[PDB]
RNA sequence: CGAAAGGGUCCUGUAAGCAGUAGAGUAGCCUUGUUGUUACGAUCUGCUGAGGGUAAGCCCUCCUUCGCCUAGAUUUC
């Protein structure tokens, strides 16, 4: 079940994508980035129970222990296993390069 | 100008075609059209839909290891305008679009060689399947012709062959129900 | 040139007739559109169509009727006494193996 | 409808056709904006009643290239070759 | 040129060049096989409305003799020489 | 001129069926495991940007077919 499935495509209502998950993962520059542009006193459990992958937050560890066992988790790991689609993979998709010298 | 390519579907993005979505991490993502659009919005997978040239790529339906793709980049270091080297360049993009039109119909043979061997297969047993539903004389015209070739000493199977052949050539459908006489 | 008695074989495109149709109307409003064409194809006001013809156009529901039909029209001569009209139309359902890419064509009368 | 920077050899016609129009196989003027007739419709074309005031009057159009892609719907493709280019070798090429 | 002397190089070995009757007439066959198919489903569409009504038994209604020795007939079976017209009732 | 058809242009998203040392696992027969083997099994892959639709207010077709035609009625300084 989704809340609110009328509206989820709105723009105000945008969740975060998969590349800059990946990129989340790979480096933690961007995930500070990502967290600064946050309060920390509005975050479920202050900030402190975060799921990368989900991009989620929790209100304790024992939720974010229980949401991991779940489908939508697995799901995410799944698509982040497959490799999420980037601009490379746009380029390459049509025999495009960058020709730097 | 130039011409752009979307980013869900690789489709020649011209001006004034689809919209671009700016990301507050700084990249455009430019979209050829609506449909495109409303995918990613989704957040459906480009390799997974089968319509996107992102997933033929990734099934290796489109040529991409050739040497006629080596020649379009995007050039970062302009070059100073000659105007010999641009018609020669215009002349070589020409020569280049047939070799790799040509090359790429090559490529489609050899992926598309085996139809003809499995539907030759499909046919044999379809046939040894079902030998009775081939066509077949009726029996008032096999009487005809027996008599016909009793009379005019001929080959009762040349007549057979002969009548095969017209009917062969002839096709007749039927049609449902009849009209009910009025009284 | 054409005799009175003739029979031929036509496809009928039942879509662009029924392009927007109220949705409890279309299999009826493809019956009268059936016998206009029959009227307009062999000239005779008077169109009877077959009940198989009706059970294929009605075969799956009001609002399900095929975007093409293939059908026989035969135009005989009406003999009986005291008759408005000397021919009409009789319109059959034709079994064939799919109603696209067939041109109209004259039945043989053998 | 070749520009001197599109080199492309084609005409006004879109792909498939003005739609609700046809061809357009004749002499063209090109008007920049709207027009308040719709398609099909006789126009009457007059030179302004009075000299300009206006510095658009006396600009010089220089254009770079003249969309000719399908409008039934969003087409992508300026000619038939660069959607044969763009597609490939498809079934029915192989079948003919 | 290098394109070039690869496209020459590729016409001296032949990567572009370009290549039976039992078979075609096998395909033929098929084709008549699956056009036949297609005509006995379309009967049986036309003649089932199973979803509203059941089908009369065949027992119930009794049979043309016309329809039986045209249907004969086409199968391949001389009806002269079997004589269905005693066989049928009056 | 009309009805079909063909080609184009768009829309959707890869048809039915067949096959597969793809498929988590389970159960049988024996070489008792050495894709052991056979069976079933969401799904996946290939045939297949395929199948389906396309003017109903889309385009083209003296040159792809079939049909129609110099009417009828009424009125008019
Ligand atoms: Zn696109």
């Amino acid at each position: 079940g989704v809340f609110a499935k009328r509206t989820m495509t709105k723009t105000r209502r945008r969740l975060r994508d998969l590349d800059q998950i990946e990129r989340d993962l790979r480096s933690p520059r961007h995930l500070q980035q990502y967290k600064e542009t946050k309060a920390a006193e509005d975050l479920p459990g202050l900030g402190l129970y975060y799921c990368i992958e989900c991009a989620k937050w929790f209100e304790s560890e024992t939720s974010l222990v229980g949401h991991r066992k779940g489908k939508p988790h697995k799901r995410r790991l799944k698509q982040l296993k497959e490799g999420a689609y980037t601009h490379e993979e746009a380029m390459a998709a049509i025999g495009y390069r960058i020709d730097n010298g | 100008m130039r011409i752009e390519n979307c980013f869900f579907c690789g489709r020649p993005a011209w001006p004034s075609k689809g919209i671009t979505f700016m990301r507050n991490d700084g990249k455009a993502f430019r979209f050829c059209r609506s449909k495109c659009h409303k995918n990613f919005k989704m957040k459906r997978n480009p390799r997974k839909l089968k319509w996107t040239k992102a997933y033929r790529k990734n099934a290796g339906k489109e040529m991409v290891v050739d040497s006629t793709l080596q020649f379009a980049a995007r050039r970062n270091v302009p070059v100073r305008y000659n105007r010999e080297l641009w018609q020669k360049t215009l002349k070589a993009m020409e020569r280049i679009s047939e070799i790799r039109a040509r090359r790429e119909r090559v490529f489609y043979k050899k992926r598309m060689a085996g139809k003809r061997a499995r539907e030759v297969a499909a046919a044999r047993k379809l046939v040894a399947e079902n030998e009775h539903l081939l066509p077949r004389l009726r029996g008032s015209e096999k009487r005809r012709l027996a008599e016909l070739a009793a009379e005019r000493g001929v080959d009762v199977e040349e007549l057979e062959r002969e009548e095969l052949a017209k009917l062969a050539s002839k096709k007749k459908s039927k049609a449902f129900g009849g009209e009910v006489r009025r009284v | 040139a054409i005799a009175d008695v003739v029979a031929r074989e036509y496809t009928i495109h039942l879509h662009k007739r029924l392009h927007g149709v109220t949705f409890k109307k279309r299999a009826p409003r493809a019956i009268k559109e059936i016998k206009k064409f029959a009227q307009k194809a062999m000239g005779t006001s008077d169109v009877r169509l077959d009940p198989q013809l009706n059970k294929k156009v009605w075969e799956q529901g009001i609002k399900g009727v095929p975007f093409r039909i293939r059908v026989r029209i035969s135009r005989r001569r009406n003999d009986e006494e005291g008759a408005k009209e000397k021919l009409y139309s009789y319109v059959q359902a034709v079994n064939v193996k799919n109603p696209k890419g067939l041109l109209t064509s004259v039945v043989e009368e053998e | 409808a070749s520009t001197e920077t599109d080199l492309t050899k084609k005409k006004i016609t879109p792909m498939g056709g003005f739609v609700r129009y046809g061809e357009v196989n004749n002499d063209y003027v090109m008007i920049k904006g709207s027009v308040p007739g719709v398609k099909k419709r006789i126009m009457t074309l007059r030179k302004s009643l009075f000299t300009h005031t206006s510095r658009k009057a006396l600009e010089k159009v220089e254009l770079k290239w003249i969309d000719t892609s399908s409008e039934f719907g969003h087409g992508a493709f300026q000619t038939a070759a660069e959607k044969k280019q763009f597609m490939g070798t498809l079934k029915k090429d192989l079948q003919t | 040129q290098a394109l070039e002397e690869e496209e020459e190089r590729l016409e001296k070995e032949g990567f572009y060049d370009e290549d039976d009757e039992e078979e075609e007439e096998i395909l033929q066959k098929a084709e008549y096989i699956r056009e036949q198919h297609a005509l006995i489903r379309n009967e049986a569409k036309m003649r089932k409305s199973l979803k509203n009504r059941a089908i009369i038994p065949r027992k119930a209604v009794k049979k043309p003799l016309s329809q039986l020795e045209d249907h004969l007939d086409q199968l391949g079976v001389d009806t002269e020489a079997i004589g269905l017209r005693a066989r049928a009732q009056t």
